[PDB]
RNA sequence: GUCUCCAAGGUGAACAGCCUCUGGUCGAUGGAACAAUGUAGGCAAGGGAAGUCGGCAAAAUGGAUCCGUAACUUCGGGAAA
RNA sequence: GGCUUGUGGCAGCCAAGCGUUCAUAGCGACGUUGCUUUUUGAUCCUUCGAUGUCGGCUCUUCCUAUCAUUGUGAAGCAGAAUUCACCAAGUGUUGGAUUGUUCACCCACCAAUAGGGAACGUGAGCUGGGUUUAGACCGUCGUGAGACAGGUUAGUUUUACCCUACUGAUGACAGUGUCGCAAUAGUAAUUCAACCUAGUACGAGAGGAACCGUUGAUUCACACAAUUGGCCAUCGCGCUUGGUUGAAAAGCCAGUGGCGCGAAGCUACCGUGUGCUGGAUUAUGACUGAACGCCUCUAAGUCAGAAUCCGGGCUAGAAGCGA
RNA sequence: CGCGACGGGGUAUUGUAAGUGGCAGAGUGGCCGCCACGAUCCACUGAGAUUCAGCCCUUUGUCGCUCCGAUUCGU
């Protein structure tokens, strides 16, 4: 018979199944559609989730109530070092999809991004490139190299860079194997494509040059972990009641007589976190270059000298000293997680798309606490020096 | 103009809070909340700024024993303005009103919230302080 | 120059974008640096007895 | 499950509970992890029985001193109201 | 459960009449044709070396005979509201008093509080209020023992470690690693309000809309912890009862002695962020246009067109595949 | 060649350690102001304690270890 009373199911049957991940790095499941009238431009980046904080700011929506009010909305702090263009991938248009047709990569690669195809570095004799590095130093093998390079250009319909992180220079994720990832270029022709590609050939590339300021991005990443869980955490079905023989955090009937099996339909205990997430729209408040006033914390109303960093550092993170962004909003994963930022596949046009910050006020105190000094020097000055 | 921002809910039903007006009433019983969809299991709750039926459990005889609205003009439980503070008055507090919001005493006792201010003219008009 | 307010109980500065704000019966606005002073405000003890607080340290002449 | 004898110090009204001396004893197979579900013990913003057949369970009350104590009553009580 | 469908429920045909006029806007007397198995009966085919027998709670899925929501046709459709009908099951359909109830009834909210199936879904899922053992009371009946689709109160709810299903976890997938492609399967968003339009269209007046646009909110989903809130055996610091080490100092015991605060970690619509676009079409309204010298959305050929469908996006990634 | 173990700094929690001194302290007991007892109070002292165990930086400084092995895999 009917059920008594309507609700909605509990959870979406759209993420299924909720198992871990087969990958750590966030993949790009789609790359934005490709305009050629446009300039050649990378449409991805990768970056490290350093932590969280909230700032201040004067908004500007009219007929809104917050309409020249100020309003606190929490940000997240994704460091994004420029990365590194080590080779190029071209894809031809078959009636079976995109297929690999051949990859180029530079003559010279560093130890980071090496240390991504060995499993133990140290142990290993370190051959990795050897003998491919070796036909750049001759005129019969950069002719091969160059031909390889117009045989993408008169065959590929999809090119794509690859580029790695400089993981080294962010000491707090103890991390020295670098994460490699294939960056799709739009706009353009296919022969610029390849030119572009090429000339960045084991050059750096900043994030300035992908995203920019009051734009929206999407943020692709694996959920944190959290083991076997039961169903009412992992669905949120309501508990039974107090006096349940054997048990109240269950789902009480799994299924009806018929059909004689149960349904995937039916909340299960197992895995809950570590699982790929996109989301969408995810506003850019702030870029951080470095050697200039827009790596500080510096803002036009707090004249304040001090650094994005929160007194003690962000915490299981460290001192962030590279390139940034300040995203509003969370972010998906842990600290330290590898994220991977990708330019929008939808046409911003809504008012809080096309809305201009402006940054009042960014909170500096430890977060490993109730922080109550936004510098070093206030809390020093506060103690008498202490 | 613009609509009041969702606050956190902090009186359900069978909540009673205190009257802050004089119509003769010391306590408003809420038993339904205004704008409540609602979803199983759910309690219907009610914050600052929020119209509720309610009755009087304790007051003048001429008000017992019906079912009137009523708003809500200070509650407990804080919540969050935009500028990231959270707020919360002493005690939870409600008016008598009418259909239409027009106040059926003519005076509030204490301070209330500036969210249900905004929302009821009438009552911000016989409010002594706005916070 | 940044508007920031005083925590009632503590004295202590307070930042924008956080602070607990509690309203009394009296229509007295009291500001709280975090819930340490909140809890200590409600539980009724003098902030000229708590050592750590500006109000001490300014009857004490600290 | 099975009769009975001897019975220290402190706290306290107390062979109550809690701690100790004489005497006895570490006998209950061990090791490493800290998922779900469970059993046992807890806590919780705001609301306060809306839960449920039903306040089931839990919470609240609790000692002592002083003050004060209604209906009703078989005049004794009720009463630690 | 099966056959049957009298009964119950739902639907059609004829047109006496109703509808101020007017059979058919909306109704359909007298008759007459059906559908349904969410009623109750009829039967006794399966089960008595046993298929756990009420209801609620919980949870998923399915149906349409559509309550609300999207798009339309009709009206005795001025507006507003309402009624009839079409495509339509994508989304939703609530909080309570009394009763063991199913059913019912009332209060209140809501866009709406539609109806049903899944062994009258669901007891090795719970619960055990009822019914339906043994104790006991009343009324009626009986000479009596005792009886009562009469009332009342107390009355043990057992087992999974097997196979499968389902959920996740390794492995296998012909050296090893990196970066990718991709069949296929899953899939998700939802509804409301305010402001403006506007006291405008419409109307004698009373009354009284809508698209665009703007700003919020509901239900749901997926994350997240800067801030607020919650949790303490950080046994972190402080305070404190009883005992104890000859005192002091410093500790220990009372399975966490107790109390205040408590970072970290985890976590809440009790906190914060985000939630998507093309194509083809249904109903329907049309274009051109014969059959049928006229006419005609239809016959050939075309157009617009939706909470529809398919794709895209999001989740997974095959004894599939590439560089 | 960095890592690891100490230590230091940053950060955070609690709320001002022990010791010394006091012409602070309700008072009380002796002696001829001195002496003894006294919860508590004040100064040194936003002090002391704790702070990755899944916090941040790191030689000013100290110390150790940098690899004995084992199992397989071929167009
Ligand atoms: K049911
Ligand atoms: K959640
Ligand atoms: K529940
Ligand atoms: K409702
Ligand atoms: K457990
Ligand atoms: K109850
Ligand atoms: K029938
Ligand atoms: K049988
Ligand atoms: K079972
Ligand atoms: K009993
Ligand atoms: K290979
Ligand atoms: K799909
Ligand atoms: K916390
Ligand atoms: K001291
Ligand atoms: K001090
Ligand atoms: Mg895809
Ligand atoms: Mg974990
Ligand atoms: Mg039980
Ligand atoms: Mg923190
Ligand atoms: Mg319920
Ligand atoms: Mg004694
Ligand atoms: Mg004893
Ligand atoms: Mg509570
Ligand atoms: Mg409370
Ligand atoms: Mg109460
Ligand atoms: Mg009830
Ligand atoms: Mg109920
Ligand atoms: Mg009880
Ligand atoms: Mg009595
Ligand atoms: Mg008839
Ligand atoms: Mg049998
Ligand atoms: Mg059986
Ligand atoms: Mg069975
Ligand atoms: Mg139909
Ligand atoms: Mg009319
Ligand atoms: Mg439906
Ligand atoms: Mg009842
Ligand atoms: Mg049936
Ligand atoms: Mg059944
Ligand atoms: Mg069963
Ligand atoms: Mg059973
Ligand atoms: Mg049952
Ligand atoms: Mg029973
Ligand atoms: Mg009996
Ligand atoms: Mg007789
Ligand atoms: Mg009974
Ligand atoms: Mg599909
Ligand atoms: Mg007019
Ligand atoms: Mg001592
Ligand atoms: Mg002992
Ligand atoms: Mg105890
Ligand atoms: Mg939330
Ligand atoms: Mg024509
Ligand atoms: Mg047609
Ligand atoms: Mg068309
Ligand atoms: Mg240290
Ligand atoms: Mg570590």
């Amino acid at each position: 018979s009917h059920r008594k009373f309507e609700h909605p199911r509990h959870g979406s049957l759209g993420f299924l199944p909720r198992k871990r991940a087969a990958r750590h790095r966030g993949k790009v499941k789609a790359f934005p559609k490709d305009d050629p009238s446009k300039p050649c431009k990378l449409t991805a980046f990768l970056g490290y989730k350093a932590g969280m904080t909230h700032i201040v700011r004067e908004v500007e929506k009219p007929g809104s109530k917050l309409h020249k009010k100020e309003t606190c909305e929490a940000v997240t702090i994704v460091e994004t070092p420029p990365m590194v263009i080590v080779g190029v991938v071209g894809y031809v248009k078959t009636p079976r999809g995109l297929r690999c047709l051949n990859t180029v990569w530079a003559q010279h690669l560093s130890e980071d991004i090496k240390r991504r195809f060995y499993k133990n570095w140290c142990k290993s004799k370190k051959k990795a490139f050897l003998k491919y590095s070796k036909k750049y130093e001759t005129d019969e093998g950069k002719k091969d190299i160059q031909a390889q390079l117009e045989k993408l250009k008169k065959y590929a319909c999809v090119i794509r860079v690859l580029a790695h992180t400089q993981i080294r220079k962010m000491k707090g994720l103890k991390q020295k194997k670098a994460h490699l990832m294939e960056i799709q270029v739009n706009g353009g022709s296919i022969a610029q494509k390849v030119d572009f590609a090429y000339g960045f050939f084991e050059k750096q590339v900043p994030v300035d040059a992908v995203f920019q300021k009051d734009e929206m991005i999407d943020i692709i990443g694996v959920t944190k972990g959290k083991g076997y869980e039961g169903v009412v955490t992992r669905w949120g079905v309501t508990r039974l009641p107090r006096k349940t023989h054997r048990g109240l955090r269950k789902v009480a009937c799994i299924g009806a007589w018929h059909p004689a099996r149960v349904s995937f339909t039916v909340a299960r205990a197992g895995q809950n976190g570590y699982h790929h997430r996109t989301e969408m729209n995810k506003k850019v408040y702030k870029l951080g270059k470095v050697g200039q006033e827009s790596h500080t914390a510096l803002t036009e109303f707090d004249r304040t000298e001090k650094d994005i960093t929160p007194i003690g550092g962000f915490p299981h993170y460290g001192v962030v000293k590279e390139d940034y962004l300040l995203i509003k909003g969370c972010c998906v994963g842990t600290k330290k997680r590898v994220v991977t930022l990708r330019q929008s596949l939808l046409n911003q046009t809504s008012r809080v798309a096309l809305e201009e910050i402006k940054l009042k006020f960014i909170d500096t105190s430890s977060k490993f606490g109730h922080g109550r000094f936004q510098t070093t020097q206030e809390k020093q000055k506060f103690y008498g020096r202490l | 103009a613009g609509n009041k921002f969702r606050m956190s809910l902090g009186l359900p039903v069978a909540a009673t809070v205190n009257c802050a007006d004089n119509t003769g009433a010391k306590n408003l019983y809420i038993i339904s909340v205004k704008g409540i969809k609602g979803r199983l299991n759910r309690l219907p709750s009610a914050c600052v700024g929020d119209m509720v039926m309610a009755t009087v459990k304790k007051g003048k005889p001429d008000l017992r024993k019906k079912v009137m609205p009523a708003v809500i003009v200070r509650q407990r439980k804080p919540w969050r303005r935009k500028d990231g503070v959270f707020m919360y008055f002493e005690d939870n507090a409600g008016v008598i009103v009418n259909p239409k919001g027009e106040m059926k005493g003519s005076a509030i006792t204490g301070p209330i919230g500036k969210e249900c201010a905004d929302l009821w003219p009438r009552i911000a008009s016989a409010a002594n302080a706005i916070v | 120059v940044l508007k920031t307010e005083l925590c009632r109980f503590s004295g202590a500065k307070i930042y924008p974008g956080r602070g607990i704000r509690f309203i009394r019966s009296d229509s007295q606005v009291f500001l709280f640096v975090n819930s340490k002073c909140k809890h200590y405000f409600h539980n009724k003890l003098k902030p000229s007895k708590l050592t750590w607080t500006a109000m001490y340290r300014k009857q004490h002449k600290k």
